[PDB]
RNA sequence: UAAGGUGAUAUGAACCGUUAUAACCGGCGAUUUCCGAAUGGGGAAACCCAGUGUGUUUCGACACACUAUCAUUAACUGAAUCCAUAGGUUAAUGAGGCGAACCGGGGGAACUGAAACAUCUAAGUACCCCGAGGAAAAGAAAUCAACCGAGAUUCCCCCAGUAGCGGCGAGCGAACGGGGAGCAGCCCAGAGCCUGAAUCAGUGUGUGUGUUAGUGGAAGCGUCUGGAAAGGCGCGCGAUACAGGGUGACAGCCCCGUACACAAAAAUGCACAUGCUGUGAGCUCGAUGAGUAGGGCGGGACACGUGGUAUCCUGUCUGAAUAUGGGGGGACCAUCCUCCAAGGCUAAAUACUCCUGACUGACCGAUAGUGAACCAGUACCGUGAGGGAAAGGCGAAAAGAAC
RNA sequence: AGGACCGAACCGACUAAUGUUGAAAAAUUAGCGGAUGACUUGUGGCUGGGGGUGAAAGGCCAAUCAAACCGGGAGAUAGCU
RNA sequence: CGAAGGUGUGCUGUGAGGCAUGCUGGAGGUAUCAGAAGUGCGAAUGCUGACAUAAGUAACGAUAAAGCGGGUGAAAAGCCCGCUCGCCGGAAGACCAAGGGUUCCUGUCCAACGUUAAUCGGGGCAGGGUGAGUCGACCCCUAAGGCGAGGCCGAAAGGCGUAGUCGAUGGGAAACAGGUUAAUAUUCCUGUACUUGGUGUUACUGCGAAGGGGGGACGGAGAAGGCUAUGUUGGCCGGGCG
RNA sequence: UACGGUGCUGAAGCAACAAAUGCCCUGCUUCCAGGAAAAGCCUCUAAGCAUCAGGUAACAUCAAAUCGUACCCCAAACCG
């Protein structure tokens, strides 16, 4: 095809979180933590194949890890990518 | 460091 | 560098000494020159950066020998 | 290998239950063992509705050392040390003092 | 008044960064010492 | 689960290969993350299974 | 090897295993993102962008592989210039970077000492640099001796703080000869015959021996005090095992060991034994290290500061003899004696410890000892180089205090 | 037209008082100079230690300057306290 | 059946000390005679830590300024809401770059941080939040300057520099008005657009460089004219009759 | 309205005068101190291709990745 079926392990988790997620459900589109190296087109494919839905276009943004806690030293979390996916019309999941 | 009067010449030099 | 391609002569450090024997570092460096040498055995000129003596060797041993050396040793030339 | 192990019946040699027999519940890689009805500590545990626990003082068994127990012979009826012999390529434990394979 | 540290990352990296450090025999000895010292930040970079 | 497929055919294996991912692994992540998957240890194996899968096949072909 | 396991803070969840595909230990494999010598180009390290090859019953764009430079060798190409070179493409090999000391080499201070300071000292030290090995270097007399003799190099003790050097100040400081450690000797400067014959390295195999997991391993009970016995007292027992650690207080006999006896599927260090590659052995007859020795000038090395100064090295200008010859014997000459420079190789006695294992201490015990007994080169300070802390102990057991 | 004039922004720093364990390791308030120029400003670059730079004061070169800072020789030497 | 250490007490020696013992402590200590030293502290403007003092003294950081009512709360001068009052308005309003790096928003808590209290916070804990063909970086292009195959030079380290290759503070295609989130928006949504390439169809045609030329492409001052932002009034619209 | 806010609906929406330091203006006038570079863009052809490929236009369609985007920013978030 263009992207091997193997590499469609880019979808990592739904981000069903906040009205941001759900209130932007009730007006098209779904959002997801997705890989890190994922290429919009590369992640559209995943959502076509798996999930078997339609997809108009996909937007991406990177979330930066909050650094916190600790006394002298310090701990940081990992960065990760957001989805915001926007399905064509016969919208299901 | 040092207080300003100690550094300052007019007050410090006082009796030559 | 100021190295004689024939003898390997290079600058060497020693001292100055005044009449009062004050030592001041200094260098003796060789009598270099760079010289177009005719080989005939290659129908060409080759410029070697050469010391006098380097020349006097070439005079005696003769160029081609000296050129066996250098090439034997890897010198560019 | 290990001398005192998991499903065994043993008799205590030292301290506060000294002489109390009991079966080994489990055996912890600290070199300790939890043996039933031997060491009892009254822990104080808060009552929990979700887990349907009554709460209040509960009784449980603490970990005693492995060297504080020895396995009960029951043919002599005393404590006994353990060795390891080979029988038919099986490394078996055996009681010392009557040499019986366990 | 204007004080001595006027931060600027471009200058920071260009003057003290890994590659700059790496571009000179002594700059490299800089790292070598810090590695031998077991330093956690060889050169304060991104 | 090792020599069980030391002899399972280079081409054939790339099947379970996908079947570990194609099914178990992707479904498991999704299902898990979404708060379903009550038996987490399934994530440990599958991943470890694919490792086996790829250990052969790599050692069978070429190496 | 195994009855228990899924590293730690760290419970919990969900699991896995019990007579052999749980875990754990060792041998050999596999995978091994990105940056970093970084090597496809770039770059503000962990990022941007390519050329060419491959890759798609959804053969676009993305993914992967390869493409740095230098050296050697070959091949093909190929100017001014026809020949020929330089230049250019490809290819095969090797290099590159890091790393504690010991080692050889290129450079090389000043404080300081002289009760000041120039000579002299500190000192060929500190430091910079280059290079290499398991050791390095040195080494098979153009050496000493003194008319008797010795017989490579290296290290140790003497000789001796002597002889000497020295603003004869401060200081520096040998050798001869003797006692020891370890000992080893060989090639090239070449052609003929005979030819791959000694040997060395690289390598495959074998064997033995060490290594990287392991196995077995003796014998204690009664009672008293106590929260707890290993302690006291009594009576037994093992000892080629009374090294040591642990366990509720001090244990040969509770545990782990210890002495002792054993063990390797695999990979390896070391010896031999051979196979393969590369290499030369052997006899006859030859050959015997020239811009060198020496000298002049300038410095430097020799304990030796130019001194009556031998000897060694050479920046500079010179320049022999060649066995009936030449070097040295501390100016120099004679005689005598003794050695053979101007090509190389060479093991041991010697040096060192980033690191592995085991063992030891009239060494420290938390302001001590490593800066660091602790998640320390950390927190912190500094643009940076760089500097650089504090901080250990509930209990036998968390029984860590329900209500 | 102008190193022209008066005068904000902007750039300076002549006087005073305050402050002097400050609000501030050099500022506040009231006045003051320049304000189309040898002006002023953001970003980035180059110059290195007996060296830099200096409309020149021995000024400045990271709150350090008649020889910067960091590490080293190093326990310099101290007929002194 | 209580070691060291700590704290008392008695005795003893010329002294440095010693012995005994109560309490504390809860595990080690060692006569004797020899042996060896990190062997004795009040001073060094010594070193480290702890704790005094001045003293509940100075001070609480611009003299723009507060008053009251009502909420919440264990508690309100300080938080929330309201009505007054006052202060900036070429800022003390608003958008960024640089720099910071979650300080943004929402719940929750008030020990420590806040020069007071604190129910509040840029403070603790947890969760959420950054959506682009068009803005910007990457990217093409170069200035200063940097690096630099070969190369020239240098005891070593290295120095300079050609071909190049990097480097913005400058050049280079293109989206606007409105809406919406607690929190982003020229990025999401509604309306209405545009830029450059690939491919296809249909017409029509000489295409073609790391090369030539053009352009991009540029100073200071000054002078008005034309014009927009923007303002004022009238008209218009809605509301008012104090 | 849970008293923070949140929904819904919705009039007129013209003219005259004034008016920038903004724009026209990278203009115009004038002066001496004489005022980046390169690419994108346009055009020209060389080697080269000549039915081809390319070039121009209309319409249709497809592509535009990646990274930044919170908040402070004359300041209680930057240097002090
Ligand atoms: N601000 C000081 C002056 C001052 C500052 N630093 C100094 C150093 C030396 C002498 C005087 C000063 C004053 O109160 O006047
Ligand atoms: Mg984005
Ligand atoms: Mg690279
Ligand atoms: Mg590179
Ligand atoms: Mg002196
Ligand atoms: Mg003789
Ligand atoms: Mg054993
Ligand atoms: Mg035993
Ligand atoms: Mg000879
Ligand atoms: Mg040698
Ligand atoms: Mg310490
Ligand atoms: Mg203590
Ligand atoms: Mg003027
Ligand atoms: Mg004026
Ligand atoms: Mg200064
Ligand atoms: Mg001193
Ligand atoms: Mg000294
Ligand atoms: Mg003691
Ligand atoms: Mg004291
Ligand atoms: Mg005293
Ligand atoms: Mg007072
Ligand atoms: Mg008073
Ligand atoms: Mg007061
Ligand atoms: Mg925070
Ligand atoms: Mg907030
Ligand atoms: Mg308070
Ligand atoms: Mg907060
Ligand atoms: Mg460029
Ligand atoms: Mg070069
Ligand atoms: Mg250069
Ligand atoms: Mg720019
Ligand atoms: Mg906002
Ligand atoms: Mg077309
Ligand atoms: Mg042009
Ligand atoms: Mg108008
Ligand atoms: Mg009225
Ligand atoms: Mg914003």
């Amino acid at each position: 095809m263009i992207r091997e079926e193997r590499l469609l392990k880019v979808l990592r988790a739904p981000h069903v979180s906040e009205k941001a997620s759900t209130a932007m459900e009730k007006s098209n589109t779904i959002v997801l933590k997705v890989a890190k190296d994922a290429t919009k087109a590369e992640i559209k494919a995943a959502v076509q194949k798996l999930f078997e839905v339609e997809v108009e276009v996909v937007n991406t943004l990177v979330v930066k890890g909050k650094v916190k806690r600790h006394g002298q030293r310090i701990g940081r979390r990992s960065d990760w990518k957001k989805a915001y996916v926007t399905l064509k019309e016969g919208q299901n999941l | 460091t040092s207080k300003w009067f100690n550094i300052d010449n007019k007050i410090v030099d006082h009796r030559p | 560098s100021r190295v004689c391609q024939v003898t390997g002569k290079r600058p060497v450090t020693g001292n100055n000494r005044s009449h009062a024997l004050n030592a001041t570092k200094r260098r003796f460096l060789p009598n270099l020159h760079s010289h177009r040498f005719w080989v005939e055995s290659e129908k060409r000129f080759v410029t070697l950066r050469v010391s006098a003596k380097g020349m006097r060797v070439i005079d005696k041993k003769g160029i081609d020998t000296v050129l066996a050396e250098l090439r034997a040793r890897g010198e560019k030339y | 290998a290990a001398k005192i192990r998991r499903d065994d019946e043993v008799i205590v040699l030292t301290g506060k239950d000294k002489g109390k027999r009991g079966k080994v519940k489990n055996v912890l890689s600290s070199g300790k063992v939890i043996v039933e009805g031997i060491n009892l500590v009254k822990k104080h545990q808060k009552p929990v509705p979700a887990l349907n626990q009554p709460g209040g003082i509960v009784e449980k068994e603490a970990a005693i050392q492995v060297s504080n127990v020895a396995i009960f012979n029951a043919a002599t009826g005393k404590a006994d040390r353990v060795g390891f012999r080979f029988e038919d390529g099986k490394k078996v434990r055996f009681f010392k003092s009557n040499s019986e394979t366990i | 008044m204007k004080r001595t540290f006027q931060p600027s990352v471009l200058k920071r990296n260009r003057s003290h960064g890994f590659r700059a450090r790496m571009a000179t025999k002594n700059g490299r000895q800089v790292l070598a010492r810090r590695r031998a010292k077991g330093r956690a930040r060889l050169t304060v970079s991104k | 689960m090792k020599a069980k497929e030391l002899r399972e055919k280079s081409v054939e294996e790339l099947n379970t290969e996908l079947l570990n991912l194609l099914r178990e692994q992707f479904n498991l992540r999704m299902q898990a993350a979404s708060g379903q998957l009550q038996q987490s240890h399934l994530l440990k194996q599958v991943r470890r299974d694919v490792a086996r899968v790829k250990t052969l096949l790599n050692e069978k072909a070429g190496a």
